[PDB]
C-alpha cells in the first residue's frame, strides 16, 4: 500500500496500538478520504478493448 | 441461563420475547426458535478479578494483535474494580 | 486434526449439526429488540 | 432568426414522470443547514439545501425494519444561492418554504478583560 | 472610521480595533483550527493549536488571543504553521486513549476531524500513557476523564454561564485533572450544555450513551415547546425514532444553549402514550375502539349541545392550528366558553392590545437594558435562557438587577427589595430608592413573571406594574422607542392562544357549568369532575394520559409536538414553526385533523382541508401567527394603562412565591416531564 | 514528495497549454474558457451552437486528427439554470493525445447531433436522451436504449430519486407483470458522511 | 469471542458504516452491568456480496468470513441472520476460524 | 343572532393605517368603555392592509377594507358594525 | 426571453402536431387490440387513449409540448412494432392498484398522508 495513512488504511497491529493509526482507520472506514475537485478520464487496455473511466 | 417464558418460548440475552397475544408467534409454531445458550454476562461474570501491584494497567485481550486495542485502566479507587472498556476483565490494586 | 488439534474453548458446540434447512430443526429470523414505545394501560376503576 | 418569443412560466411538471400525488402534497424546505454544536467546524454551512417533508416510516412485520412508502425520503439537492434554489423549486411546480441564513454575530474578544481592575469580568480561575 | 488594514495570506482586509488574528481570518474566510477558543466563553489559549505565523517575524502567535495591529501579513497556509500544527496535535495524541470504538464522539469528534486535516499520519510515541481516575458528578453527563484533554472550557462556562464555580483543575504538570475534588452532583439549568462544548468524549450524554452513532441520524430542525422561550433545536432520529435533541444557533433566542428540561424529555415523550381510541363501556371503564365509533360518539354527544353548554380548556403544549380548529368548531354551536389552564387577568385592557402580555422589548432587550426589575418571578427555573441572558448582561454590560419577591438564588447578586406587593405600591407613589434608580435610568426594564398573575390579586400586581411603567416612561429620560412593560410567559401554548382571542382562566366555566368539556392536553387539574355537573362528557385530546385522561369519557390520541408541523409563539410574539421528525404511534392523528373530522361527522364541515388552509385561516384572525422568525412590535401602552385605572383591584398581604424554589421542583412540571424517567431521576439525585 | 507524491508531468502541460491556445485563437467564434488540470487533461468549454463547427475541426485539422470519439457524458448540476453539461472526449491516434471538450444547455433547448461527426455518437446520445432527457436534434433514431419500454422520466437526474416511483411484480389474478407504486422492506438509510472542516485550502472559494 | 466467553463485539458500528450493500443493521444499548453491547445485529445475506468489508474494518476482530459455503436455504427469509444465529455459527466454527485468523493475520 | 367579537388589523409603519391609529389614539379607551364585554382584538402587523372583522353568532365572518380611511370613517364603520347585529 | 423553438416557432405548429398524433394513436389502437389479443375494447383503448392525451392539456409552452409530442410519438412507435409485451400496454390500465381514498375523512381513517 501507499504510507499516506490518510488514504490507504494502517496495518491492523499498528492500528490497535497507535492512536493516529486508529484515528485514521476509524475515519477511513467510516467516511472516506477526500479528493481533491476536478474531472478527469482514466482509460486502460482491457482485453476488450479502451476501458475508461470519467 | 435462559429463562422460560409462561407461553414456553424462550428469553434471548438481549431480552426479546413475544408476547401471549402477539400473532407473529405464528413463525415458530412447527419449528424452532434460535437462540444462544452461552449468555456473555454470565461467563464474563465468572472470570476471576486479577491482582496487580501497580497504579495503572495495560490490557490488550490477550494474543496481541488477535485481540483488541491496547487501553490502560486507573486502579486508585479501592471500592470498585477497574474493568477494561472492550474485554470486561476486572483488575484490583492489591494494596 | 489428529496431530495438530484445536484449542478446546467452553462455548465451542460439542455435537456438531449438518444443514437444517427444511427439517422442523431449521432457523426462523425473528426481531431481537424489545418495544419501543409503552401505551398507557387504563385504570381498571370506574370514575364513579 | 432561429429564435422565437416564450413570455409563459416554466413548467417542467408533465416531463419530470413524478406522479401528481408527490407533487401537489409535497412541501420542499429550502435552507442553509444548521452547524453541529458538539464539532466546531462551519464547512457544511455553506452551501443551501433543499430536503422534503418526512413522511410515515413504519416497522417490519418480520425483522422490525425500517419500512416506508416514501420515494422521496432521501432526497436532498444542494444549490449555490438562494435563488437558484427557488428557481429550481418554482420550476418543478413544489411548493417551498423559505429559511433565512443565520450568520453568527460577531464578538469582542479581549484576553486583558480577563484582569479588569473595576468590572465584574475578573475571571474566577484559570 | 477606525478600521485598520490587515493581510490575510496577502489578502486585504479592514478590521475593527481589538480584533483577534482567528477574527481577521474568518472574516477573509480562512476557519483557523481550535480546541480551547470559543466565541462566547472568555479567552483561555492553553491548547496552542492556533498557533499562526506572522511574516517577518520569528515567532508564531497565537490567532485565539493576538490582537492584530496595521500592516500585518497573515500566513494560514505556510510550512512553520503547519509545522506547529502537527507537534502540537502529537502532543495531544501522545496520551490520549485507544477509545475510538467505545466512544460516543465518534464520527462527530473535533480531535478526529482536525486530526484528519491538519494531524500527521502516525505516532512517534513509544511509552505508556497516563489513566486518569473518573467521576461523578450526577445522572446526566457520564465522565471519562480520561479522554479529557483539559481544554478547560468546562471551567469557563461553569463560571461565566452557568455561575455554579463548582468545577476546577486539581493537579500540577500531567497529573493536573479536571473535576470538582468531592462528590459533588454538577446540577443546573444548563447543566447538559457541557456536552455539547466538549471537543473529546470525555463528557457524554448518559440517556444517550451507547444507542445511536452520528452519521446514520437524520436531523430535523424544529422548535422547543417545553417553556415559553422557544428555544430552536435539532432532533436527531434514526429510522422512526427520536434518538436525541440538540441546540440550534439563534442569535436571539437561545444563542447555542438549551435547559436540561429541552434536551432530556423525549425518553418521556416515547412512555405512557396513547395510541387508539378508548371509550366507557358499560362498566364506566375505558375499552379500546375505532376512530368512526369515538367521533361518532362524540359529535352525538356535540349535536345536542348548543350556547353555553359546551365548553374548552386548552392545555400548554398546543399549537396555534388545533386552537383555532376548536375555537371554529365550538363557535358553530355560539359557544365562546373557550378557555386555558393559565391564568390572565381580563379586567381592563384584557387580551385586546398585544402590548400588556407580550414581552415587549425582546430577548436580546437585556443587551441594552441598565437597570432591570423583576417583580415576583423565579427567571431560574421559569424561563432559563432569559436568566442566562440577564447574567451575561450582568457579567458583560454591568446591568442592575433588583428583585421583589422570595430571596431566590439567582447565580448572581441582586437587591432583594422583599417579597411584599405593597412595595411595589412605593416605587409608584416614589418613597422607595429604587424609584429614583429607576428615574435615573436610561433603558430601564420592569418584568412581570407570569406565575405572579395566578394570584387572587393579578389584576391589582398588572395594574401597579403598569402604573410603574408609565410612571417611569413617560418622566425619566426614555428616548420613545423603548419598551419597558414587560411580561415573562411560562406556558408555550399561552401567547398563541390569547392572541386568539381566548378567555385566559377558567372561571368562566365555573361561573356557568358546561355540559360538555373538551381537553386539549390540559393536564393541569384545575378543573375537576367535582365543580362540574352530574353527568359530563368530559373529551380528552392528547398523547399522555396524566390527570385528565383518567377522568374524561372519550379519549382522542394526538400528536407530540415531535410528530406534527405545528405553529408555536414565544413569550416574545415570535412565531415560530415545527416540524415533523417522526410519525404519531398507532392510530394517533394530527390535533387539527381530528377537530376538523369531528365537525365534518357532526354536520358542521370546517372551511380548511390541508395545513396551509388553516395557516390562511390563522392569518385571517391575526397575521402575527404566520409571519415566522418575525417580531411584531406592540404599540398603545398608554391606552392599556388608562384603561387599567379603571378597577381598584386590592392587592392582599400574602408575600409573593413563586412555585419552583430550589431545583427539585423545576424537572417535573407538566404531562410530558411527569411521564420522563430521567426527570425522575435528577429528582431522585437531587433529594437525597 | 518523491517516493508518495505523483510526478508532475510539465513538458505535457506546456504543450496542451499551447495547443488550447491555438484552438481558442483559430476559433473565437465558440471558444469560451480553456484549461488545464493540474493532471495535463485539456478541457475547451464551448457554446452549444459550436457543437458542429468546432468537432469537425479536430475531426479534420491536419494538426489535431482527433479521429476516434472515446466517451460522450452528460452532467446533472441542478445549481445552473443550465444543469445539463455535455462532454465530449476525443482521442488522437496520429498525435498521440486526448482532448476534452465540454458544453451546456437546459432541459428544454435542443443541441444539435454529432452523428455526422462520429457515428459512435449516433447511440451515445441516444443514451443521454434515455437518461437525461436533453433532447438531440437532428438524430436518425431517437428512442429508449436502457431503461424499461414503458418507463416514464429520466433516471440519472439528480431530482429522480434512487429508487423509482414503481415497482413490478408477479399477480396471478391477471397473469401478468404488474407496475406498483414502490414499498421499500428496508429504507435506504441516508448517511451524513460530510466532515465539517475545511480539507483543501487550494480550492477555498472566497466569501459573498 | 474472546477466549473467556465474553462475545468481542462493542457496537462500534464500523462494518455497518462500511457495508456497501447496506446488509448490516446494528442497535445497541447498554446493558446490566454497563457495557457497550449490541442489541440487534442483522445480516442479510441475500443483500451481502462477501466482499470482506466488515472483516476487515473490525477492530476487535468480532465480525468474521468463516469458510463455511455450504449454507443454502429452501426458503428466503432463512436467509436472513439474526445475531442468534451469527452467534450460533461462531460458536459452530470457532475452532475454523480461529485457526484461519492465526494462519492469515500477519499479512494485515 | 349578534355580536361576539370584533378584530381589528392594523400597520404600525405604512400611512395607509395612518387614520385608522389615529381612531385607536383618539376613540378607543372611550369606546372601551361604552362595550365592557364585547372583547376587541387589535392586532398590528409589519406590511398588512388595514381590515375590520366582525364576528356574528354561529360563526358568520365578515370583511370590511379600512385603506386610505380617515378616523370619521373607521369610527362610522366600528358603529356600522356595532348597530348592525346581523 | 428569447429561446431555441425545437419543432413549432407557435402554439398553432405545436397543437397541429398534437392533432396528427391524436389522429395516428386513435388510427393506431384496433390494430394493438388485436395483435396484443387484449381483454378490452376498442371504445375502453380509445377513451384511455382521449384520458392520456387530456392528462396534459394545460401545458402552454411550445417547447414542453414539442418534448411531449416526440414521447408519444417514440411510444406510438414502440406499440406500432411489438416492442412492448402486454404487460407495457396494460400497465396504463391499473387492474391492480385499488383505488385510494379521495375525501378528508377515509384519508383521516387510513393513514397521517394528506
Ligand atoms: S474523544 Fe475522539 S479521539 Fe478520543 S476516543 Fe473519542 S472519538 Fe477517539
Ligand atoms: S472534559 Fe471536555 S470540555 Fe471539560 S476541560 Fe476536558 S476536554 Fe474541555
Ligand atoms: S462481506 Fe457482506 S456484510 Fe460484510 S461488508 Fe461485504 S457486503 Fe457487507
Ligand atoms: S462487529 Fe466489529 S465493526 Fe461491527 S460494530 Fe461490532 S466491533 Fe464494530
Ligand atoms: S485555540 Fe488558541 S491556544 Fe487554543
Ligand atoms: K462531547
Ligand atoms: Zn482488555
Amino acid at each position: 500500500k501507499v504510507d499516506d495513512a490518510k488514504v490507504s488504511p494502517p496495518k491492523r497491529a499498528e492500528m490497535k496500538t497507535s492512536m493516529e493509526s486508529l484515528i485514521h482507520h476509524f475515519k477511513l472506514y467510516t467516511e472516506g478520504y477526500q479528493v481533491p475537485p476536478g474531472a478527469t478520464y482514466t482509460a486502460i487496455e482491457a482485453p476488450k478493448g479502451e476501458f475508461g473511466v470519467y | 441461563g435462559v429463562r422460560t417464558s409462561p407461553t414456553g418460548e424462550k428469553v434471548t440475552h438481549t431480552g426479546q420475547v413475544y408476547d401471549d397475544e402477539d400473532y407473529r408467534r405464528v413463525r415458530f409454531v412447527g419449528r424452532q426458535k434460535e437462540v444462544n445458550e452461552n449468555f456473555a454476562i454470565d461467563l464474563i461474570a465468572e472470570q476471576p478479578v486479577s491482582q496487580v501491584g501497580s497504579r495503572v494497567i495495560s490490557c490488550d485481550g490477550g494474543g496481541g494483535a488477535l485481540g483488541h486495542p491496547r487501553v490502560y485502566i486507573n486502579l486508585d479507587k479501592e471500592t470498585k474494580t477497574g474493568t477494561c472498556g472492550y474485554c470486561g476483565l476486572q483488575f484490583r490494586q492489591q494494596h | 486434526p489428529t496431530v495438530k488439534p484445536p484449542t478446546a474453548r467452553k462455548f465451542i458446540w460439542t455435537n456438531h449439526k449438518f444443514n437444517l434447512s427444511g427439517t422442523p430443526q431449521q432457523y426462523v429470523p425473528y426481531s431481537t429488540t424489545r418495544k419501543k414505545i409503552q401505551e398507557w394501560v387504563p385504570p381498571s376503576t370506574p370514575y364513579k | 432568426t432561429q429564435l422565437i418569443t416564450v413570455d409563459e412560466k416554466l413548467d417542467i411538471t408533465t416531463l419530470t414522470g413524478v406522479p401528481e400525488e408527490h407533487i401537489k402534497t409535497r412541501k420542499a424546505r429550502i435552507f442553509v443547514p444548521a452547524r453541529n454544536n458538539m464539532q466546531s467546524g462551519v464547512n457544511n454551512t455553506k452551501k443551501w439545501k433543499m430536503e422534503f417533508d418526512t413522511r410515515e416510516r413504519w416497522e417490519n412485520p418480520l425483522m422490525g425494519w425500517a419500512s416506508t412508502a416514501d420515494p422521496l425520503s432521501n432526497l436532498v439537492l444542494t444549490f449555490s444561492t438562494k435563488e437558484d434554489a427557488i428557481a429550481f423549486a418554482e420550476k418543478n411546480g413544489w411548493s417551498y418554504d423559505v429559511e433565512e441564513r443565520k450568520v453568527p454575530k460577531p464578538k469582542s474578544k479581549s484576553y486583558g478583560a480577563n484582569f479588569s481592575w473595576n468590572k465584574r469580568t475578573r475571571v474566577s480561575t484559570k | 472610521s477606525n478600521l485598520i488594514e490587515v493581510f490575510v495570506d496577502g489578502q486585504s482586509v479592514m478590521v475593527e480595533p481589538g480584533t483577534t488574528v482567528l477574527q481577521a481570518c474568518e472574516k477573509v474566510g480562512m476557519q483557523i483550527p481550535r480546541f480551547c477558543y470559543h466565541e462566547r466563553l472568555s479567552v483561555a489559549g492553553n491548547c496552542r493549536m492556533c498557533l499562526v505565523e506572522i511574516e517577518k517575524a520569528p515567532k508564531v502567535v497565537a490567532a485565539c488571543a493576538m490582537p492584530v495591529m496595521k500592516g500585518w501579513n497573515i500566513l494560514t497556509n505556510s510550512e512553520k504553521t503547519k509545522k506547529a500544527r502537527e507537534g502540537v496535535m502529537e502532543f495531544l495524541l501522545a496520551n490520549h486513549p485507544l477509545d475510538c470504538p467505545i466512544c460516543d464522539q465518534g464520527g462527530e469528534c473535533d480531535l478526529q476531524d482536525q486530526s484528519m486535516m491538519f494531524g500527521s499520519d502516525r505516532s512517534r510515541f513509544l511509552e505508556g500513557k497516563r489513566a486518569v481516575e473518573d467521576k461523578n458528578i450526577g445522572p446526566l453527563v457520564k465522565t471519562i476523564m480520561t479522554r479529557c484533554i483539559q481544554c478547560t472550557r468546562c471551567i469557563r462556562f461553569a463560571s461565566e454561564i452557568a455561575g455554579v464555580d463548582d468545577l476546577g483543575t486539581t493537579g500540577r504538570g500531567n497529573d493536573m485533572q479536571v473535576g470538582t475534588y468531592i462528590e459533588k452532583m454538577f446540577m443546573s439549568e444548563l447543566s447538559g450544555n457541557i456536552i455539547d462544548i466538549c471537543p473529546v468524549g470525555a463528557l457524554t450524554s448518559k440517556p444517550y450513551a451507547f444507542t445511536a452513532r452520528p452519521w446514520e441520524t437524520r436531523k430535523t430542525e424544529s422548535i422547543d415547546v417545553m417553556d415559553a422561550v422557544g428555544s430552536n433545536i435539532v432532533v436527531s432520529t434514526r429510522t422512526g425514532e427520536v434518538m436525541r435533541i440538540l441546540p440550534r444557533m439563534h442569535e436571539d433566542i437561545n444563542e447555542e444553549w438549551i435547559s436540561d428540561k429541552t434536551r432530556f424529555a423525549y425518553d418521556g415523550l416515547k412512555r405512557q402514550r396513547l395510541t387508539e381510541p378508548m371509550v366507557r363501556n358499560e362498566k364506566g371503564l375505558l375499552t379500546h375502539t375505532t376512530w368512526e365509533d369515538a367521533l361518532s360518539r362524540v359529535a352525538g354527544m356535540l349535536q345536542s349541545c348548543q350556547g353555553n353548554d359546551v365548553a374548552a380548556i386548552a392545555g400548554g403544549l398546543v399549537d396555534a392550528e388545533a386552537l383555532i380548529a376548536l375555537k371554529d368548531l365550538l363557535n358553530r354551536v355560539d359557544s365562546d366558553t373557550l378557555c386555558t389552564e393559565e391564568v390572565f387577568p381580563t379586567a381592563g385592557a384584557g387580551t385586546d392590545l398585544r402590548s400588556n402580555y407580550l414581552l415587549n422589548t425582546t430577548i436580546a432587550g437585556v443587551e441594552e437594558a441598565d437597570v432591570v426589575l423583576l417583580v415576583g418571578t423565579n427567571p431560574r427555573f421559569e424561563a432559563p435562557l432569559f436568566n442566562a441572558r440577564i447574567r451575561k448582561s450582568w457579567l458583560h454590560n454591568d446591568l442592575k438587577v433588583a428583585l421583589i419577591g422570595s430571596p431566590v438564588d439567582l447565580t448572581y447578586r441582586y437587591d432583594h427589595l422583599g417579597d411584599s406587593p405593597k412595595i411595589l405600591q412605593d416605587i409608584a407613589s416614589g418613597s422607595h430608592p429604587f424609584s429614583q434608580v429607576l428615574q435615573e435610568a436610561k433603558k430601564p426594564m420592569v418584568v412581570l413573571g407570569s406565575s405572579a398573575l395566578q394570584r387572587n390579586d393579578g389584576a391589582a400586581i398588572l395594574a401597579a406594574v403598569s402604573n410603574i411603567a408609565q410612571k417611569i416612561r413617560t418622566s425619566s429620560g426614555v428616548t420613545g422607542d423603548w419598551k419597558v412593560m414587560n411580561i415573562l410567559h411560562r406556558i408555550a401554548s399561552q401567547v398563541a392562544a390569547l392572541d386568539l382571542g381566548y378567555k385566559p382562566g377558567v372561571e368562566a366555566i365555573r361561573k356557568n357549568p358546561p355540559k360538555m368539556l373538551f381537553l386539549l392536553g390540559a393536564d393541569g387539574g384545575c378543573v375537576t369532575r367535582q365543580d362540574l355537573p352530574k353527568d359530563c362528557f368530559i373529551v380528552y385530546q392528547g398523547h399522555h394520559g396524566d390527570v385528565g385522561a383518567p377522568i374524561a369519557d372519550v379519549i382522542l390520541p394526538g400528536a407530540a409536538y415531535t410528530e406534527k408541523s405545528a405553529t408555536y409563539v414565544n413569550t416574545e410574539g415570535r412565531a415560530q414553526q415545527t416540524k415533523v421528525a417522526v410519525m404519531p404511534p398507532g392510530l394517533a392523528r394530527e390535533d387539527w385533523k381530528i377537530i376538523r373530522a369531528l365537525s365534518e361527522i357532526a354536520g358542521m364541515t370546517l372551511p380548511y382541508d390541508t395545513l396551509d388552509q388553516v395557516r390562511n385561516r390563522l392569518e385571517e384572525v391575526s397575521p402575527n401567527l404566520v409571519r415566522y422568525d418575525d417580531v411584531e412590535g406592540a404599540n398603545y401602552f398608554q391606552q392599556a394603562s388608562e384603561l387599567s385605572k379603571l378597577v381598584n383591584q386590592q392587592l392582599l398581604a400574602d408575600p409573593l412565591v413563586p412555585p419552583q424554589l430550589t431545583i427539585k421542583d423545576f424537572y417535573m412540571t407538566d404531562s410530558i416531564s411527569r411521564a420522563s424517567q430521567t426527570m425522575a431521576k435528577c429528582v431522585k439525585a437531587v433529594t437525597e | 514528495t518523491r517516493p508518495t507524491v505523483r510526478p508532475r508531468n510539465d513538458v505535457a502541460h506546456k504543450q496542451l497549454s499551447a495547443f488550447g491556445e491555438y484552438v481558442a485563437e483559430i476559433l473565437p467564434k465558440y471558444v469560451q474558457q480553456v484549461q488545464v488540470s493540474c493532471f495535463s487533461e485539456l478541457e475547451i468549454c464551448i457554446h452549444p451552437d459550436g457543437v458542429i463547427p468546432v468537432l469537425t475541426f479536430l475531426r479534420d485539422h491536419s494538426n489535431a486528427q482527433f479521429k476516434s470519439l472515446a466517451d460522450l457524458t452528460a452532467v446533472d448540476i441542478p445549481t445552473r439554470q443550465n444543469r445539463f453539461e455535455i462532454v465530449y472526449n476525443l482521442l488522437s491516434l496520429r498525435f498521440n493525445s486526448r482532448i476534452r471538450v465540454k458544453t451546456y444547455t437546459d432541459e428544454l433547448t435542443p443541441v444539435e447531433s454529432s452523428v455526422s461527426v462520429y457515428k459512435a455518437a449516433n447511440w451515445y446520445e441516444r443514451e443521454i436522451w434515455d437518461m437525461f432527457g436533453v433532447f438531440f436534434a437532428n438524430h436518425p433514431d431517437l428512442r429508449r436504449i436502457l431503461t424499461d419500454y414503458g418507463f416514464e422520466g429520466h433516471p440519472f437526474r439528480k431530482d429522480f430519486p434512487l429508487s423509482g416511483y414503481v415497482e413490478l411484480r408477479y399477480d396471478d389474478e391477471v397473469k401478468r407483470v404488474v407496475a406498483e407504486p414502490v414499498e421499500l422492506a428496508q429504507e435506504f438509510r441516508k448517511f451524513d458522511l460530510n466532515s465539517p472542516w475545511e480539507a483543501f485550502p487550494a480550492y477555498r472559494q472566497p466569501p459573498e | 469471542r474472546y477466549p473467556s466467553g465474553e462475545e468481542r463485539c462493542i457496537a462500534c458500528k464500523l462494518c455497518e458504516a462500511v457495508c456497501p450493500a447496506q446488509a448490516i443493521t446494528i442497535e445497541a444499548e447498554p446493558r446490566a452491568d454497563g457495557s457497550r453491547r449490541t442489541t440487534r445485529y442483522d445480516i442479510d445475506m441475500t443483500k451481502c456480496i462477501y466482499c470482506g468489508f466488515c472483516q476487515e474494518a473490525c477492530p476487535v476482530d468480532a465480525i468474521v468470513e468463516g469458510p463455511n459455503f455450504e449454507f443454502s436455504t429452501e426458503t428466503h427469509e432463512e436467509l436472513l441472520y439474526n445475531k442468534e444465529k451469527l452467534l450460533n455459527n461462531g460458536d459452530k466454527w470457532e475452532a475454523e476460524i480461529a485457526a484461519n485468523i492465526q494462519a492469515d493475520y500477519l499479512y494485515r | 343572532l349578534g355580536l361576539r367579537e370584533i378584530r381589528i388589523h392594523l400597520c404600525q409603519r405604512s400611512p395607509g393605517s395612518q387614520g385608522v391609529r389615529d381612531f385607536i389614539e383618539k376613540r378607543y379607551v372611550e369606546l372601551k368603555k361604552a362595550n365592557p364585554d364585547l372583547p376587541i382584538l387589535i392586532r398590528e402587523c409589519s406590511d398588512v392592509q388595514p381590515k375590520l372583522w366582525a364576528r356574528y353568532a354561529f360563526g358568520q365572518e365578515k370583511n370590511v377594507s379600512l385603506n386610505n380611511f380617515s378616523a370619521d370613517q373607521v369610527t362610522r364603520a366600528l358603529e356600522n358594525v356595532l348597530s348592525s347585529k346581523a | 426571453t428569447s429561446v431555441k423553438p425545437i419543432f413549432s416557432r407557435d402554439m398553432n405548429e405545436a397543437k397541429r402536431r398534437v392533432r396528427e398524433l391524436y389522429r395516428a394513436w386513435y388510427r393506431e389502437v384496433p390494430n394493438t387490440v388485436h395483435l396484443f389479443q387484449l381483454d378490452i375494447s376498442v371504445k375502453q383503448g380509445r377513451d384511455k387513449v382521449r384520458e392520456m392525451f387530456k392528462k396534459n392539456a394545460h401545458v402552454t409552452d411550445p417547447r414542453v409540448v414539442d418534448l411531449l409530442v416526440i414521447k408519444g410519438k417514440m411510444e406510438l412507435e414502440e406499440t406500432i412494432n411489438v416492442w412492448k409485451q402486454r404487460t407495457h400496454v396494460m400497465r396504463f390500465f391499473h387492474e391492480t392498484e385499488a383505488p385510494r381514498p379521495k375525501d378528508f375523512l377515509s384519508k383521516f381513517y387510513v393513514g397521517h398522508d394528506p
